């Protein structure tokens, strides 16, 4: 657009250092006098702080003197005394001066932890102590002489100083002194130097300060300050409205101490230049500035000298620091966000009658929160005259007003938000309706995404005044806008259970029921004919419904079709809209159904019929949940009389078992799971009595003997609906409840035998107890760390947006569904549902392809996926997003809270925050393949021996199960020298035992047939004879590396695999010797002469998950135990034995020599030192370390290893978070890079990823052929983030003050006022959203045209 | 009443910038700068304009062509 | 139910007067910030910290101004964020917005 001749917004904001002479600028008076009385007489003495002269009119066109008590005369002065008369108002800006004769330094960017001043002349912050203080002088000036220009000289050496130098030199003392040195600073001729010699200096202690001085050195180049702008010889003056005196009832005074200080920092500084006037000696004068620089602390606290109380009164003077600023932020932006007006706090009631798009509110909450717009609308009309006349109409609440209150609710936006809060499904907007009660009336069907239950949840109204809040009501706040969930698709609200049971008693089949025979032309005589009740509900009935599909593009085309179906569903169906079929009413009602029927009601007719369908929903809800008047008191349960029958049998085994120990023959331990065990599988018999018994024992004589019909019990009803039946809870009711926790965490093997419904015991509580217990607490304080989970998320993304659609790049990462352990879980398919893709993909048919790179994958492109067999498609990443600073939508997608392509101006970072920090609350042998599938042996290198068992003999060993499609289900990684009893390319069912493996036993065994000699193996050397006492057969047993001999750890056990000749036979593939080493603590299953088949044993070795493990995950902590990866492929080696650690000489076959990792031996090392590994094989074992997987095999890698890995984790707590939110949450982890190569910039610094991405975005382009420092992605934790604030007014906020106001203030660095933080504290829209063509307009008029 | 928005969506989509400038044009509605097109039926301002862009009548090109015509209203 | 907009607010702090006594205003916690945040409330977030019972005088041009019924508003200053800027004029940085 084109910037406007007007003047509409105040721009992006600049911060920067600015000149005294800008603070002249805001010359309107100079403060002289700060008493403000006749020395006696309490009279309001003008000339000073309190002057209509230095500053202005004591009221709005008002003189001092009161020579102009005219509200018109504007501009003309008081000739006396300069009183211009403008609005006293403006005197909340009114800017003074004072001329200091005071060359001032300043002591605050001294002592600050980094000491400022320090690094900046490079003096030792020691020595500029002792200048400062003024006990010794610097030289100046003078440099080539007794002593350098950076140094000090005391009042005894200066006086030496000048007996030997008079010639040719000067040395003075404090800001005067150093104002010289700073008209001095050499900036740039340093810049040459200081980088001269970061390639000169090689010690630590010695390029760490360069790097530093450099940086900060050409800090000021870039923003062009020169040194001098810091010695202030001007004294700023605040505007009058700032500083508080007020006359106290009875002759004193309750005035703030702002200007107690303020008068400080002039009684003294006048004091100062009378001083200078007098012409007193040195060291007094200077004292005087000492003074001067302890008033300026006075006004940030008192700096940091010493808490400057009052005369007589323990008081650490007012503190403009804290003032403004405060906790968690600021006053305002923190909770201390006062009582907000516009709003109604008090708890909720229930409403059915309340329409989709409504509410209810109480009518004196209304009066209360619409009485302006009344009092305009009264004064609009004319049915009041003034407003204190519309007061009065309001006093008396005259039926007249109540009617222009109408008029200002019919269609009045309301926002409702709940204070219990904490996830953003806690604020919607409605319609108001009048209410005449206390409690706000709420939608019923909305409350279960609110978690908003009846017991005092207390809903504050905010009343959206402004059309734009009004319409940002009806557009992202609505009721009707919020129908999924943002965190995954579904249209979040599912009927919880109430509702529920409405429509199960509904929908549901049997076989007894009036009419069930007769036929309908129309299921709306159906409606006339059972709320008549002429017929049964449940009676199969043939009635003619018209179901529809949108066969067409838009055009439901018509399809009349005829069904025996039951009459309660054919009713059902007078509320489905049309393009729906019938099919999904068809049923028996599930409710994971019921909620994905309006999901498909969304993906077939679209948003609206949906929406609209739902509400019909509630109201016929309620409606037949009462015709089913499903009740349920003691005789209305059962049961089973085989229940205590199953007991019986229960009880006679535990019985012999506890008597096979008063003999000894089960341990403690043996016989205590034993119990356990017996008892479990009673509770599935007990499972399988009340289970049948209540599901189908109703039979009912019908055409025939007695056709049995599914029973119509309660019980059943609710555990079928899934609205609230679950049969564990309802089997512990009524069944036996089994045994409960312990005290310990364990389990007490006592089972609560006596049932709910029948008695129960105190023995039974107590097990019990520990229960109650156990949930109360964690559930208690996992609230507490959720909050402070969130709080984390928000640390970390707060600046991130989608600002860009389509960028330059043509990647992401590989998605694939996670095959794991037996079941394939997450398919490929709900992963990029709703996704970008980011190639061309093929199909399983060669050459053919299916999606082109940019498609937008819907529910129809997503079955297009599932039409055939692709297992694995890459869709553009966000943590490859090249998108400078932001995201673009084909990196994004589209799951939100919509369905819809993601747009500019959609502020994701925080999003994603709530998103996925709401689930804190809900955080905590020998394998026979029950797969039915082909046995695919991937990579493993297996071979056929004697019993024709298929032995392993690698460790990649990962088993697939490729089906009769060749689409993998089944996954499983087999141990080392392990039995496959089938092979690659051979169909097997499901149930036996192929992956066959001992966990005790990891046998080592050749790949060819070949005799074992034991070469350096003898008795007291390296091994010991431990032919066992139960096993006589020739065993030489390898002693480990620490038991062997002195000299002997220095000599391997090597196993020689020769001929009937005496010939060594190779390894398969390259040239190198069979030389296996027998390991540590193995039992050498063979002699000197045994032939090892291809496969045989000859030697036997045997050996949180919620949010703590995920917290550390933020943290990213190197574990106890770090697994190590092999760094570089090429082979490995060993070299000088435990003297600590050990020498893991990795050397490259293919890649540079030297590479030799140190590592303690304590642990299990699995080194293939005879192999030719590659760079990610883990060396040890134990937990990893997210830095190194990023490092080393790659950020692609490590990114969606951790998010599958914590797919795991939410997998079994039974929450979807979008992985996406997920993928932008690490890129902010790894926001910045520490550069490895030398450049432009530095060796090693540890810069923005984004900036260096355009930085080499245009290393290769201009202005350089390739000279770019390259990086590598540095990982940084959570804390780290929020370290590693930009916008230095947030870390500010809740880190040291005094750190990073002097951290940005050195150079003054810009904060554009772009983000988010910073739109906080200065309140104003943010560069997206509602805003986001609003900063359009603001950034077109900003640092740029 | 207005069941969804989901036609506004159908014309303007951003779901923001619709917030934006159909309140801009709401508000020269109350101060006597300008009056409606589009007859109310009791709506208020707010879902007044929601009407006037679900149509497609008076979108983000209209309100600019409105603007630049008073300029000329007001010059000369 | 205590419903409280508009009354009288504290003197020693900007804070309103009461609780769950007198005056029953919403004590708007730091974490339902963070929800408006998650949405697209950027212009009501704004009044919300600031105009609506934050600013000691923008409360008052906000009420002379809704007894008007024109809800249209500049882009004002929080005023103690203006003190903020003076903060820095009295260090060594300061405030002169350019162009």
């Amino acid at each position: 657009l084109k910037a406007q001749t007007k003047t509409e917004e105040f721009d992006a904001i600049k911060i920067a250092l600015a000149s005294p002479d800008m603070i002249r600028s805001w010359s309107f008076g100079e403060v002289k006098k700060p008493e403000t009385i006749n020395y006696r007489t309490f009279k309001p003495e003008r000339d000073g702080l309190f002057c209509a002269r230095i500053f202005g009119p004591v009221k709005d066109y008002e003189c001092l003197c009161g020579k102009y008590k005219r509200l018109k005369h504007r501009g003309v002065i008081c000739e006396k005394c300069g009183v211009e008369v403008t609005q006293t108002k403006v005197r909340r800006e009114r800017m003074g001066h004072i001329e200091l004769a005071s060359p001032t330094a300043h002591i605050w960017f001294l002592k600050s932890l980094p000491s400022r001043i320090g690094l900046l002349l490079d003096m030792p912050l020691r020595d500029i102590e002792r200048v400062l203080y003024f006990e010794s002088y610097v030289v100046i000036e003078g440099g080539m002489t007794n002593l350098e220009r950076q140094q000090i000289l005391t009042e005894e050496q200066y006086l030496d100083a000048l007996e030997e130098f008079g010639d040719e030199f000067d040395a003075k003392m404090g800001a005067e002194a150093i104002q010289a040195l700073l008209k001095s600073m050499d900036l740039e001729q340093e810049c040459e130097q200081l980088r001269e010699e970061l390639n000169e200096t090689n010690s630590e202690t010695k390029r760490k300060k360069l790097t530093k001085r450099i940086k900060l050195l050409e800090a000021f180049v870039q923003s062009g300050n020169k040194p001098e702008w810091m010695i202030l010889t001007v004294l700023p003056v605040l505007p009058p409205d700032l500083r508080p005196l007020v006359p106290l009832d009875g002759g004193r005074f309750a005035t703030s101490d702002l200007n107690d200080l303020y008068r400080r920092v002039i009684n003294r500084n006048n004091r100062l230049k009378r001083l200078l006037d007098l012409a007193a000696p040195d060291i007094i004068v200077r004292n005087e500035k000492r003074m001067l620089q302890e008033a300026v602390d006075a006004l940030l606290d008192n700096g940091r000298r010493g808490r400057a109380i009052t005369g007589s009164n323990k008081r650490p003077l007012k503190s403009l620091a804290d003032m403004i600023k405060g906790k968690q932020g600021r006053f305002r932006q923190n909770l201390l966000g006062k009582r907000v007006d516009y709003s109604g706090r008090s708890v909720i009631t229930v409403g059915p009658y309340l329409r989709l798009h409504q509410c209810g509110l109480p009518k004196k909450m209304a009066l209360e929160l619409f009485k302006p717009f009344i009092y305009g609308k009264l004064e609009l009309r004319g049915l009041a005259t003034t407003i204190k006349a519309a007061k009065k109409m309001v006093e008396r609440e005259e039926a007249v007003v109540w009617d222009i209150l109408d008029e200002v609710i019919r269609e009045h936006p309301v926002l409702l938000n709940r204070a219990p809060t904490l996830h953003r499904l806690g604020i919607q907007a409605f319609e108001p309706v009048l209410i005449e009660g206390k409690a706000i009336q709420l939608h019923p069907l909305v409350c279960a995404a609110y978690n908003a239950d009846f017991d005092g949840d207390q809903m504050a109204v905010h009343v959206p005044l402004t059309l734009e809040a009004q319409l940002e009501a009806r557009a992202l706040m609505m009721s009707t806008n919020n129908i999924l969930s943002p965190a995954n698709g579904e249209p979040i609200i599912v009927p919880s259970q109430d509702v529920v049971l409405g429509l199960y008693y509904m929908t549901r089949d049997c076989v007894n029921a009036k009419g069930e025979g007769m036929v309908l032309t129309g299921p709306k005589e159906a409606e006339r004919l059972y709320r008549s009740g002429l017929a049964s509900l449940h009676a199969r009935v043939k009635v003619r419904i018209t179901e529809y599909e949108k066969d067409a593009n838009g055009e439901l085309v018509a399809k009349t079709s005829l069904k025996d179906t039951t009459v309660g569903r054919a009713i059902l169906w007078m509320i489905v809209p049309k393009g729906l079929p019938y099919s999904i009413v068809n049923q028996a009602l599930g409710k994971k159904a019921i909620s994905k029927m309006l999901n498909t009601c969304y993906r077939i007719l679209g948003l609206k019929p949906t929406v609209i369908f739902a509400d019909q929903i509630m109201y016929t809800g309620f409606a037949y949940a009462a015709r089913s008047g499903a009740s349920v008191g003691i005789d209305d349960m059962v049961i089973p009389e085989k229940k205590h029958e199953i007991i019986s049998e229960a009880e006679a085994e535990v019985a012999e078992i506890q008597e096979q120990f008063q003999s000894g023959l089960v341990t403690a331990g043996e016989r205590y799971n034993k119990v356990i065990d017996i008892w479990a599988a009673a509770n599935d018999r007990v499972s399988k009595a009340m289970m049948d018994n209540l599901q189908t024992e109703t039979v009912i004589n019908r055409d025939g003997q007695e056709e049995k019909q599914v029973s119509f019990n309660s019980i059943y009803m609710m555990a079928d609906s899934g609205a609230r039946g679950s049969a564990a809870q309802i089997r512990q009711l009524a069944g036996m409840r089994g045994l409960m926790a312990k005290p310990d965490g364990s389990i007490i093997e006592t089972p609560i035998t006596a049932n709910f419904r029948e008695g129960l015991n105190v023995l039974q509580y107590f097990i019990s107890t520990h229960g109650a217990r156990k949930g109360l607490a964690d559930t208690a304080l996992k609230t507490a760390n959720s909050g402070y989970l969130t709080r984390r998320l928000v640390d970390v993304a707060q600046d991130l947006v989608v600002t860009e659609d389509d960028c330059g790049t043509h990647e992401g990462i590989m998605m694939t569904p996670v095959i794991e352990g037996g079941d394939v879980k997450e398919p490929l398919r709900d992963r990029v549902l709703g996704r970008v893709t980011a190639e061309d993909v093929l199909k399983p048919g060669t050459a053919d392809i299916l999606v082109p790179r940019n498609t937008l994958l819907h529910e129809q492109w997503c079955d297009l996926l599932e039409e055939n067999s692709v297992d694995a498609v890459k869709v553009r990443s966000v943590v490859s997003c090249d998108t400078d600073f932001g995201v673009c939508a084909h990196c994004y997608g589209r799951d939100l809270a919509r369905g819809h392509i993601i747009n500019k101006g959609e502020a994701i970072g925080v999003i994603a925050a709530q998103s996925i920090g709401e689930p804190g609350t809900q955080l905590t042998s020998s394998i026979q393949v029950k797969n039915k599938g082909s046995i695919k042996l991937s990579n493993v290198k297996s071979v056929v021996n004697s019993s024709g068992k298929l032995v392993i003999t690698s460790r990649n060993t990962e088993l697939k199960l490729i089906d009769e499609f060749g689409r993998t289900k089944e996954s499983y990684k087999v141990p080392y020298g392990a039995v496959l009893a089938k092979g690659d390319g051979e169909q097997v069912a499901g149930g036996e035992t192929v992956a066959n493996w001992d966990p005790h036993t990891m046998p080592v065994i050749t790949e060819v047939s070949g005799f074992v000699r034991f070469t350096d193996m003898i008795d007291g050397q390296t091994i010991t004879r431990q032919t066992d006492e139960l096993t006589g057969l020739s065993s030489l047993v390898v002693l480990d590396s620490a038991e062997r001999t002195a000299g002997g750890k220095d000599l391997r056990p090597a196993l020689k695999i020769v001929d009937a000749q005496g010939n060594d036979v190779l390894i398969p593939g390259t040239d190198m010797p069979a030389q296996y080493f027998l390991p540590g603590k193995a039992i050498v299953q063979l002699e000197d002469g045994v032939q090892i088949s291809s496969g045989d044993t000859l030697a036997r070795i045997p050996q949180t998950g919620g949010l703590p493990r995920v917290a550390d995950l933020f943290e990213a902590r190197r574990p106890k135990e770090p697994a190590i990866l092999a760094e570089i492929s090429g082979i490995v080696s060993f070299g000088k034995e435990t003297k600590g650690k050990r020498r893991l000489v990795i050397t490259p076959v293919d890649g540079s020599d030297p590479y030799e990792e140190m590592i303690p031996k304590w642990r299990q090392l699995n080194v293939f030192e005879g192999e030719r590994v590659e760079r990610g094989d883990v060396i040890s074992d134990g937990p990893e370390a997210p830095h190194d997987i990023l490092r080393l095999r790659g950020v692609h890698a490590v990114t969606r290893y951790i998010v599958n890995e914590v797919q795991d984790v939410y997998r079994l707590q039974g929450v979807k978070i979008n992985d996406k939110h997920i993928e932008v949450i690490v890129r902010q982890m790894l926001r910045k890079a520490t550069i490895v190569n030398a450049g432009s910039s530095d060796f090693l610094e540890g810069e923005q990823v984004e900036y260096s991405r355009v930085k080499i975005a245009n290393r290769e382009l201009e202005a350089n052929g390739k000279v770019g420092a390259t990086y590598s992605r540095d990982l940084l934790g959570i804390t780290k983030a929020s370290l590693a604030t930009e916008s230095f007014i947030s870390a500010a906020s809740f880190q040291e003050t005094t750190r990073v106001l002097t951290e940005a203030a050195v150079a003054g660095k810009r904060d554009e006022l772009r983000g988010l933080k910073e739109n906080v504290i200065v309140g104003r829209l943010i560069p997206a959203g509602t805003g986001y063509a609003y900063h359009q307009d603001r950034m077109r008029r900003r640092a740029a045209g | 009443a207005r069941v969804t928005v989901q036609d506004a969506v159908e014309k303007i989509g951003n779901r923001f910038d619709l917030v934006l400038v159909a309140a801009r044009r709401a508000r020269q509605m109350q101060v006597g700068g300008k009056d409606p097109l589009v007859p109310e039926e009791n709506d208020k301002t707010t879902v007044i304009a929601l009407r006037e862009i679900e149509e497609g009548l008076i979108n983000n090109q209209i309100l600019d062509v409105r603007e630049r015509q008073e300029q000329q209203e007001q010059e000369a | 139910m205590h419903a409280r907009s508009t009354g009288s607010y504290s003197l020693v702090t900007q804070q309103p007067l009461g609780g769950k006594a007198q005056f029953g205003g919403q004590r708007f916690g730091e974490m339902e910030v963070w929800a408006l945040e998650a949405y697209g409330a950027a212009y009501t977030l704004q009044e919300m910290l600031t105009v609506k019972s934050d600013d000691v005088n923008g409360r008052t041009k906000m009420y002379k101004n809704i007894v008007d019924g024109n809800h249209q508003m500049e882009p004002g200053m929080p005023e103690s964020f203006n003190v903020l800027l003076k903060e820095i004029r009295s260090l060594g940085i300061n405030i002169e917005l350019e162009d």
